């Protein structure tokens, strides 16, 4: 009955008074008075009349504040450094007994909370730590964020005030959960969680923070802790596949300091999801001007290949993980506008399309994720900047710009360009032009809903001296006119950008791609006289070559194959350019798939 | 009394005028409401005939693969 | 090379200009084309004032089999109204008049649908197809508008039957019935425009930072 | 004057419901133009899915 337990701790409480009154024996007296006495508050209920109010046990406590000065009473037992990392053990395991096991919220109280604060003081200590006493201190701080996540008025309450007047304040529930982010295991982890609780309650309030944004050391712990997790990641991308083109999940999880890394900016993901805005704001000027210019600037222009390779692939993965828009913002905003030796990022990974080898195939996988990312000012910065003045076009036919090939003109105009060579004589190739109008279907479909929220509709009127489409519609054309001599995977993706541009709504890059009947100025390299001269060197090919249709067959056979089973330079320019007429009437039918349906899209949509 | 027959002339031409105004608006609101009840009644059978359709459309609607460059493209990255 | 791809060319051609037939407001005209075949498009007008009020006239568009290199589209009705250039037999409006030559890329279907329109808000008598019909127009009005409202009653009483040309596409009214007709028209009223559309699933969400009127990335205030 | 105090009166009253009956036109006018366009478009929405799928079963039936 509750009555009784009153008198024992009575009993026990007027031992531990009466020895503060007047060594180690009365430490361990008080230790298990102290253990019995707390053991007890824990299984306290509130009385039957007033259940709201607070029980007779905590009525006895806090009118004297109990709690408290037995612990500084035991804090100034710990200068003697007999067992401090035991004592500080057992006040750390009866305090977190009593946030976790008693049935009453606790915390709403003063002294209680003002015990508790002077305990993360008393952990607050430098270092080195036994683990058990970290394992302690997150165990109590993660349950002491489970309690003020389910009240959450009393973060400000936590918020304690500077003891000097222009001083930082001291919150001591997230101050001591900094130095444990980066660590590994279920501790760092439960840190991580802790920390994320806060940042949720944090957001409803501006006190708090202004706090963290201000007055606290988070966000440049975060930003050296991604700067320092890209030191450990290896130089050198070892995947001894040659299609292998972009990180995949079984690679990253392969390299056990890239996870880290990963672990850490999915950590940042969240943060930038959940909290204040002044801290969003602090968090992504410090990601900015702390990982992405000192480190990340250099870092992309490495000269050697292997390095070039692996920055573009980490960059590609990075890209490919943000999903808040507000840290997407920050890496973009630092591709597009950072500028090192007089040249953009974006221009010198531009550059980099042009290139012979694996560093070809991850630059288009880049590219291929920045296109998909959907964004305006990519697009707008490679094409549609150099497309806006429209002076491609000559005076007489900038009309033409919106017009759509209602009738299949293109597609016939695309469709003649097919090889004779490939032409089926009188195998599975030989009718799909269904399956190739099915996804340029739902490829218009994609880049109209994404470009829904778009500022302007780039339809020729909102909004050197020969005029020039820009480096990017350079360097991607003439790798396609070398067609014949880039590999088959190179190909794969590169017929993969010009399909997945052409898929965009806009009306200035639609007519320069897929509008047949436009004309342009000579310095002007449209795309059909690129595919037009790709067709007369793959029928050169074809006259010069003796064993190409028994060549045609045995590799078209392989390439349904690959989808069922998911003197060298003659050998290797042979196998290229045979590979490269499986390919180019393909990536023909899609061309002309991706023109036809332009003319179908619902006024429904856009 | 000549004044007020020609005052009573133009009441009734008044009156004459909103009879016409009347029974215009009766034939465009009826109208309306039959072309309306028409609209929905012809959706509401070609819904149904649709869902009627849906025990042969569940078996059509099965299909994978895609276009085979885009199936190529992501067949890439099985090493 | 060219005539494998023809299906493909004059049935995405067909498709576009049904599309562009969404594009363009039409008061009252509800056009719908075939399931079985491609070049057959059925339809029905509202004549919302003149003389053809509350007439329902159902209608078939043909659509040549070589489109758009060929002649106007035929346009007939269900049943014959009694106009100066419907068919009294077999329901065909000359249509041909005003589009003597299908010009490429000038002409579409929604003109036909247009001037079908037009066709009961202005009556010509000019050189024509029911020569009752005009005569009846320029010189004796009221038997003419008499027998405009029996041909009206005879198109209405005809409307709620099996359809002249079956296909599952065909338009097929139904007597009204308020219990499941509400719901069908609660269902109409209850759609809204794609922005907030009920697709909340799949995140495709684009990006933009550019301050409309303006070329230059990174220029929207934050 | 009575007479013309009563026919005034009357006068007044049948453009009064000439500013009724007007009023009514208008916001019936108004209430059927916002509504042609929500069932114009929920028909042709379903008339153009409706025309895309029988046009891709044809395409795949010609082959």
């Amino acid at each position: 009955d509750p009555e009784t337990c009153l008198m024992v701790f009575k009993n026990h409480w007027s031992q531990v008074v009466r020895i503060l009154e007047r060594g180690a024996d009365d430490l361990s007296a008080v230790r298990n008075h102290t253990y019995q006495m707390l053991t007890l508050l824990a299984e306290d209920r509130a009385v039957p009349s007033a259940p709201t109010g607070p029980g007779p046990l905590l009525e006895f406590a806090l009118h004297e504040d109990l709690l408290t000065r037995v612990l500084t009473w035991q804090l100034q037992w710990d200068e003697l450094g007999d067992g401090v990392e035991e004592r500080r053990a057992e006040q750390l395991k009866l305090f977190e007994m009593l946030v976790s096991e008693a049935r009453q919220p606790l915390l709403r109280h003063g002294p209680v909370r003002e015990a508790l604060l002077t305990l993360l003081d008393a952990c607050g200590r430098p270092v080195p730590s036994s683990p058990a006493l970290d394992e302690g201190l997150v165990l109590l701080l993660s349950q002491l964020c489970v309690c003020v996540a389910q009240e959450p008025s009393l973060l400000e309450f936590f918020l304690q005030p500077p003891p000097e007047p222009g001083a930082a304040p001291r919150l001591l529930l997230f101050s001591r959960l900094v130095p444990f982010v980066h660590l590994e295991g279920t501790l760092g982890q439960q840190a991580r969680d802790a920390l994320l609780l806060l940042m949720a309650l944090s957001a409803g309030s501006p006190t708090v923070g202004r706090y963290i944004a201000d007055h606290s050391y988070f966000c440049p712990v975060l930003a050296t802790g991604l700067s320092a997790l890209y030191s450990s990641l290896p130089r050198k991308i070892e995947v001894p596949g040659d299609d292998w083109h972009c990180l995949r999940r079984e690679d990253w999880l392969g390299v056990p300091a890239l996870a880290l890394f990963m672990s850490s900016l999915e950590f940042c993901n969240a943060v930038i999801q959940v909290a204040h805005p002044l801290v969003q704001k602090q968090l992504v000027d410090y990601i900015h001007n702390g990982f992405l210019v000192p480190v990340m600037g250099p870092a992309l222009h490495k000269t050697s290949v292997e390095e070039m390779i692996a920055s573009t692939a980490y960059l590609e993965l990075f890209l490919r993980s943000i999903s808040e828009p507000a840290l997407l913002r920050t890496f973009l905003r630092f591709l597009l506008l950072h500028r090192h030796d007089t040249h953009t990022i974006l221009d010198t990974l531009v550059a980099r399309i042009g290139s012979n080898s694996r560093l070809c195939m991850v630059s288009l996988s880049l590219f291929r994720t920045l296109l998909n990312l959907s964004c305006e000012d990519v697009l707008l910065q490679l094409v549609l900047r150099y497309l806006v003045p429209c002076n491609h076009v000559m005076l007489s036919q900038k009309p033409a710009v919106r017009d759509v090939d209602l009738y299949g003109r293109a597609a016939d105009k695309f469709l003649s360009l097919i090889p004779r060579c490939c032409r089926h004589h009188a195998g599975e190739l030989e009718d799909n032009y269904l399956e190739y109008l099915r996804e340029a279907r739902r490829g218009v479909d994609r880049c109209v809903r994404a470009c829904r929220t778009w500022s302007a509709p780039y339809d020729g009127e909102r909004p050197p001296s020969q005029p020039f489409t820009g480096p990017f519609m350079a360097v991607l054309f003439a790798k396609l006119e070398n067609m014949l001599q880039n590999s088959v995977y190179v190909n794969f993706l590169l017929t993969g950008l010009v399909a997945q541009l052409a898929c965009h709504p806009q009306p200035l890059l639609r007519s320069f791609l897929l509008n047949t009947n436009m004309v342009f100025q000579p310095s002007v390299k449209s795309l059909l006289q690129v595919l037009g001269s790709v067709k007369n060197k793959i029928e050169n090919f074809a006259a010069s070559q003796e064993d190409f249709p028994a060549l045609l067959s045995k590799a078209k056979k392989y390439l349904i194959a690959r989808g069922k089973l998911d003197r060298q330079g003659e050998a290797l320019r042979v196998k290229n350019a045979v590979y490269c007429a499986v390919i180019f009437p393909e990536f023909l039918k899609e061309l002309a798939a991706i023109s036809q349906a332009h003319a179908v899209t619902s006024p429904f949509l856009l | 009394a000549p004044e007020i027959q020609a005052l009573k002339n133009q009441l009734q031409e008044r009156d004459r005028l909103f009879h016409s105004l009347e029974k215009e608006y009766e034939k465009t609101k009826s109208q309306r409401e039959m072309e309306e009840k028409y609209i929905v009644s012809a959706w509401y059978n070609m819904g149904m005939t649709l869902h009627k359709k849906a025990a042969e459309d569940r078996l059509a609607s099965t299909g994978s693969g895609q276009s085979f460059l885009a199936r190529q493209r992501q067949a890439t990255s099985s090493r | 090379t060219h005539a494998s791809y023809g299906p493909f060319y004059l049935e995405y051609s067909l498709l576009a200009e049904f599309t562009l037939v969404v594009k363009q407001k039409l008061p009252g005209v509800y056009v719908q084309p075939s399931y079985r075949s491609a070049l057959m498009w059925f339809g029905v007008i509202f004549i919302r004032h003149g003389l053809y009020q509350d007439g329902v006239f159902k209608f078939t568009v043909y659509i040549p089999d070589n489109y758009p290199d060929g002649d106007c589209p035929r346009l007939v009705f269900d049943i014959p109204v009694f106009h100066p250039l419907v068919d009294p037999t077999s329901g065909e409006l000359d249509v041909k008049r005003a589009f003597a030559k299908w010009r490429r890329n000038h002409n579409h279907i929604w003109q036909v649908l247009m001037y079908a329109r037009r066709v009961f808000y202005k009556i010509d008598t000019a050189s024509p197809l029911n020569p009752e019909a005009a005569v009846l127009y320029e010189k004796d009005i009221q038997l003419f508008k008499s027998k405009v409202v029996d041909s009206v009653k005879v198109c209405t009483a005809r409307l709620f039957d099996q359809p002249k040309i079956e296909d599952p596409y065909a338009i097929s009214f139904s007597p009204w019935n308020p219990s499941v007709h509400d719901e069908a028209r609660e269902k109409m009223l209850t759609q809204k425009k794609p922005e907030e559309q009920h697709n909340k699933s799949v995140h495709v969400a684009g990006l933009s930072w550019v301050k409309p009127g303006s070329v230059q990335p990174f220029s929207k205030e934050e």
